[PDB]
């Protein structure tokens, strides 16, 4: 077309914790 | 509502044992990491228990 902790590590940790806890 | 429960992962994660740092291999050492999973298929495990 013509056109402060880093967010990625925190998001990765949160996703891993959420998957471990609430999956199923 | 859910029926089955894999409570083991809940127990490990809730107490804080399960983490990336805990499972990380130690540097320049031979002691195992803070968390280790054993095996129940290698022969002689129950005898050692």
């Amino acid at each position: 077309v013509k056109s402060s902790l880093e967010l990625i590590p925190l998001t990765a940790r949160m996703v891993m914790a959420h998957l471990v806890n609430h999956l199923g | 509502p859910a029926q089955e429960f894999q409570t083991a992962r809940l127990f490990l994660s809730h107490f804080g044992f399960l983490s990336l740092e805990a499972l990380k291999e130690p540097a320049n050492s031979r002691l195992p990491p803070h968390l280790i999973a054993l095996d129940s298929t290698i022969p002689g495990f129950f005898d050692d228990i």
